[PDB]
């Protein structure tokens, strides 16, 4: 079972800032990593797949990249609606796992 | 009949004689215990982890009725994967791989399979392999392995080997990602060494994966009586998996070759830059060395006393000529 | 025809060690061409992947947390995926989402799947 | 025997879009005849399924193949073998042609070239020719078949008076025209890069040159299978294609021949450009090393003799040669100017 | 309608109606009146010059019924030559190249030819063409120019054009020989620029000539609608001339390509010789200066003293080590 | 040589090859129910098989004896020009159709890994009625799998006519082409490693030899496509319609071979440029070392000669530890220059 | 000039002869004359005859011959024009063939070309040459000595035999050029020089000239075979096809030679780069040895008043010893680096 370690868990920033969330895998996950955002009381929404490809309809401020077993999600310029919890996901195996989450708070 | 490899350290012979009703295992080092298993109706799996101990392999060779030439084939390590068909058994040569993430070093281990009626034989040079899932499936009655014949055991072994190749490809994929990132921006001599080593690794991988595709194709396409007709789709699946692996290997080769080409493209600029540096440093110091040497000559009529205080004027002209050379080098962007 | 929708049904309060079944109605798409996933989110915790079904092939995958305890299945005719939960424990209490994913391509040997459409999610409470 | 492929970590029967474009989806149909035509755009596939059993030729164009459900449904309703659908969804492929007793399946490539970033991007387009339908499969909005659309819309040419075979010919002809315009773009890019390479030889220049080299190699590996496809089209005529419309396919084959020859000439030109770059950088290095060696030649012997007169043997004729030192400087100047004259003779 | 031409200095109209008995020459500077007006009795060759006065183009197009599309096509400079066939007339567009040794580039102008029954209407952009031999052939009654019909006029014009291309390629051959001698004797930094200019000129002529070759290919063997069958061997001859010109262009491109490679080898040899001079002088003069600085150190107690002319002994040992270094270079071929 | 039989009348039977030591005739007459292997030396033994009602494969190995070739051609009614093309080893691969037979010329390659040498042997096939006539230059074939499939009914070989036998032979020859391509790819890889790692003169000589081998191979392969395309697309009366798809398959294999050889040619073309780049890299490492040494030691010797001039007005009378302070200046300059080189990542 | 002009553009006017060989299955005759009227009455003949009017510099004789045979003035212009691409023309009465003959010089490294023309009318073969000496001697020997099957055929076989002899001469030329390419590749692989580049450039120019002449010859033979004229008998097309195969083989050989000569220059560049690397290695070794030692000698050659220099650990020998130690350390370092 591949473990995704997502840090930080309690990021805080103001609107217009730059958010970086980094995510690490316990072993090799060949670029099969996706990101989701979940506002409280709702369902998760897909943002990035293949660790770089931007999902259709997702705002262009979201970005992703892969450095080996290290993955990062960036909100280049925060918005009032960009405050939620973001998760990792590996799908290189039939058993797919999530990260523990990262809440971006209003500063 | 000599072991041509390097691993001549450890020895032990495992046995897994299994059937639907029950299974029996024992890890023993004495030759005579693993002999009478050819008469067992139930499928049997013998694993000889020592090849340098040529006595045991010769003994089982003349006990199982397998030609001495293929015995030499087991005892030979530097040999690409191959398959041979004989009336009594089928001979298959395969390779395992271990890749070190830190050291970037890829080493290979040969495994040889001799499949006879209701019995399969391995031959390894070292302790450690990837056939463990097959062992677990034989133990806890997980799949359909225990309810079938020895050819299915051969299929499971080859399937495990191809799965290990998939894992190795994952490791190489991470390495290629990081290496491409490093070469594209901020390259270094260590990065070039890593690129060369990874290219060599991929060359070895291609050279050992193409014969594997050939072996699996010859396995399922024309089926010798040793392989049942029901197990053909399984070997066909393994053939498809080998196709996947070879395609990934080719793509990685192309990426690494492009990485090398882009780096070697810019060598002449490096030559020109080193020339510029050396020329600048040599030109602004040789005339100064000359004038210092002339004024350090041991003649007796040198006006080296007073004469506008002596050393101030020579230091001034050295500075003036140095800054003039610097200005001259400012032109043409040196 | 119509937007892609996922609707869950069957969330309820079940005694520990008991059983209940959750339905996932699929609208806007055919359940055969896609893979249906169940995702579990405990109150105050993060997301946990619990099950997966490939209806056209019948392939299933289960998390080790529920392996040998859950069963996922689909009806192609009904356009509905199911999750049979029995022998429930107190930790199974969560909101259970139903999701749809597609397979995408990275290299020849590597594949990945990303989840596009999620259901509202139904809450299961194991207590008392 | 043809068979669907088993892929590790993937359920046995599933078909996967092997691509990168998932932004948009569209189905466009033009049902045309001698008298009247009709065209509409839709998302429903049931709106376009019944055209399979139709009399007048129709051109069903499907943009966006990330919708594997639509591809599977169309292939099932039209009776397409699953391996052909798996080939449709696979874009890491070379152009190909496959003949079946009920349909013919063709793979082509489309190219958009950008002056900025010097990027050569490929989009795979698939054609299935059936009893009276040509099935168009694409990945994203934007193609080169506007001329065929216009001819259908205003009864130009002879296309309205023919069958689906002429429609297939027209689409392939338009794609080859796009190949020609791409080759012209490559002319422009080679001109710009050759202008820059002679006087500004840098690392980004050779990066651009090697990018062009790889682009041309890809263009060759694309054009050769295209030429084979057209050769098999006109010189192995299947039952689906009439005895007519074969001269047209021969014309398209000739056009492919011209394109291949132009690609070879491009490869030769770019190799010449790289040689020019290396020559220029080598000439600059020659100039700098020339100035270095002139300085060294003028000064190292002179520093040597200054060191000779800078040592102390206590019994040397150090003086009384008209003070000697002026004679030493005279020898310095004489050998320096002789070396200067020699360098002028060598034109350094 | 509109044109991309740049020169508007000169406008002039030439009329030339000729037959066996006599010919008419007026040379009116205005439109005046065109003699044939579709007379279809005598061969008429009217020359117009200039494109700024577009009214003449529309007038002649409307009078003789020329389609407006080709008329729009004529008023261009960047279009490649092409041929079109119509029942009423045949439209052929060509180009003329002028070359000078002083500046080393080519000026291009577009020429159109329209052939009608006993009427050959043409187009022009500059004065002073190569059709003076054709005009002299008209005037002095030599050959078979004054024999039959008007298509032979078009053949004569095309023959004059291909003769001009032949002499232009001869001039290119002369300059290629000059540049070959320069490269094989005197290399320079500007020589590569000159050769690049020549190569771009060659690629431009390669771009332009092949459309003319295909135009002449379509003129012959296509069964033209209205052309006398007695003039087809002449069209074959001019087609062969175009074929020879194209082959000569390809060979010229090959030679110019090889010139770059010989220049690159010369540059590398230059680097090598400069390097050898630097290395030889450094080797011959660094140890000598080291020894001189050794005997010049200020150590109070040194064994050095006058020992049978010690200063000549040290100078002699320096000289002999210089000699051995020199002979080492000589035997090493430096 | 290429000017053999220069001044000779057409149809003159002259052998233009380097093999004059071998001669044997092997006949493999097979039917649906039985076969009969037969090896002989006499020409007259194989002549009665001209009218045999069963598929026959007469393999004449060793054509330095023009008498055998002429006798066989006369009995089978082959035109003398075809015979003089049979004996002409340096003929281009081709296919020619006549009224009563089909004439084919192919080349099969032998490769040597120890000495990077490419050898070619010309093999000619004549397809007359239910008979395939085969001529070679030396012992050693590539059709042993075909022989074995005839011996034991592994396939449909004995159920079909002579055209299927011709198919089998062409297919075996194309299989050798695939094997040879594998070997050449292995040598490509080893030479690429040699070029990138350690450039030497032996390396450039091996690269030139490999380039020559690839140009010969390419010149040979391209006519093979034309031969196969002529073989299956246009039907002669001598080839049944049921064998056409097989010839189409072999044509596809030739397509693959041509594409692979073009890739190999591209790599070999880039090899020498890579070699020059690598040698430039090595000499630049030497350049960097020389530049570093000069950069360190010219300024220090300059300031060691400036203190050491014979001017008698400097404050050298133990100003403030003159020798120690100048040595400290030496060390400071050397350290800062080494730091600069470390920053630029040369050292 | 008008198209009917009969100017001759060539460098050869020294000699002039006319050679006629009329042969038949039972009758054979041959004679050389210097008069056109003597050889003129052969057009109305029922036996194959070979008129070889060599030495094309007097245009009057060929004008008269064309007038007798009805030869069109345009092909008179083309046959009197030396700078003519190899060509084939078909006419209802005759077929016109323009070919070339090549001479190569080993010592001068120069390639020379002679233009030969052929006109086949009914049962007559008219040959036109620039000078004396050609490659058709075997044809004359075969006609004279009763060999082959030439004497029992029509003029089509004679045309084929002449073209075949010309192609065989081309084979000989390509063999000589192969020998030259072999010696050049040996000379560049073993002992490169400055003149190597010029020699390779000359060989490249010769090869491009060869290709420029050869490819039209292949086209001419292809047209001769594929589009059979009514003049050439149906029975003689296989011979023309054999000559066509010879032409395509020659073209392939020319292409191979071009590739090899293209690679020669890169081989030369690799050699010179290796030389440059060796000489830089020598320079770096010397400089590395002798800059630190000069620096030390400068340090201990100063003029500072306060020096621990009188007698410190024997004084003077110790610095020489430490410089020798530095020198040997650097020498063994270079040996380990394999630079030396
Ligand atoms: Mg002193
Ligand atoms: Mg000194
Ligand atoms: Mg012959």
């Amino acid at each position: 079972d591949i473990q995704m370690t997502q840090s930080p868990s309690s990021l805080s920033a103001s609107v217009g800032d730059r958010v970086t969330i980094t995510c690490r895998a316990s072993q090799s996950v060949s670029s099969a990593v996706a990101w989701y955002q979940q506002k409280p009381g709702k369902a998760p929404k897909l943002l990035i797949y293949s660790a770089s490809s931007l999902y259709s309809g997702v705002p262009s401020r979201f970005s992703g990249s892969r450095s080996g077993t290290d993955f990062t999600l960036t909100i280049s310029s925060l918005q009032p609606e960009d405050f939620a919890t973001y998760y990792c996901q590996q799908s290189s195996s039939s058993l797919i796992t999530f990260g523990q989450g990262t809440k971006v708070e209003i500063k | 009949l000599v072991y041509t490899g390097k691993y001549r350290e450890d020895f032990e012979i495992e046995v897994m004689n299994y059937s639907i009703e029950e299974f029996r295992e024992f890890k023993t080092t004495d030759v005579e215990s693993v002999l009478p298993f050819r008469d067992s109706s139930t499928p049997t799996w013998i694993n000889i982890t020592g090849i340098h101990r040529t006595d045991v392999v010769q003994r089982v060779g003349e006990f199982f009725g397998i030609h001495p030439l293929v015995l030499e084939d087991i005892l030979n390590v530097h040999q690409r994967p191959k398959v041979e068909f004989f009336e009594n058994y089928v001979f298959i040569v395969l390779k395992m791989f271990t890749y070190d993430k830190n050291l970037h070093e890829l080493e290979s281990e040969q495994v040889s399979l001799i499949l006879t009626k209701n019995c399969v034989l391995m031959f390894q040079e070292k302790i450690g392999d990837v056939f463990d899932p097959v062992r677990e499936r034989i133990r806890y009655n997980r799949g359909i392995i225990r309810k079938k014949r020895a050819d299915y055991l051969l299929y499971s072994l080859i399937d495990a080997l191809v799965d290990d190749y998939f894992v190795l490809l994952e490791k190489i994929d991470d390495e290629i990602d990081v290496l491409e990132e490093e070469v594209l921006e901020r390259p270094e001599k260590e990065t070039v060494q890593r690129t060369h080593q990874l290219k060599r690794n991929l060359v070895e991988l291609r050279k050992t994966i193409w014969p594997l595709r050939e072996v699996l194709s010859s396995l399922y396409r024309d089926v010798p009586p040793l392989i049942e007709k029901e197990t053909v789709p399984y070997f066909r699946d393994v053939y498809d998996h080998t196709i996947q692996i070879a395609d990934t290997v080719e793509t990685f080769r192309d990426i690494v070759s492009g990485l090398l080409d882009v780096y070697l493209s810019s060598v002449s600029n490096k030559t020109n830059e080193v020339m510029k540096v050396l020329t600048i440093i040599a030109t602004i110091f040789m005339p100064l060395t000359f004038i210092a040497g002339i004024y350090g000559m041991n003649f007796e009529y040198m006006p080296e006393l007073r004469w506008k205080w002596g050393y101030p004027v020579v230091l001034a002209v050295m500075g003036v000529i140095a800054v003039i050379m610097v200005v001259y080098f400012k032109k043409k962007k040196w | 025809i119509s937007e892609v929708q996922l609707v869950e049904s069957g969330g309820g309060l079940v005694q520990p060690g008991g059983s209940l079944r959750l339905s996932c109605a699929a609208s806007g798409f055919n359940v055969s061409y896609y893979s249906i996933h169940w995702v579990r989110q405990a109150p105050g915790k993060g997301l946990e992947w619990v099950a997966s079904i490939s209806s056209s092939s019948g392939s299933t995958s289960y998390a080790d947390s529920v392996k040998g305890r859950f069963t996922i299945s689909a009806d192609t005719s009904k356009n509905t995926a199911y999750l049979q939960m029995n022998s429930l424990r107190a930790e199974d209490t969560a909101v259970y989402y139903c999701a749809r994913s597609y397979w995408y391509y990275i290299w020849s040997y590597s594949y990945g799947n990303a989840m596009d459409y999620w259901g509202q999610g139904t809450l299961v409470t194991v207590s008392s």
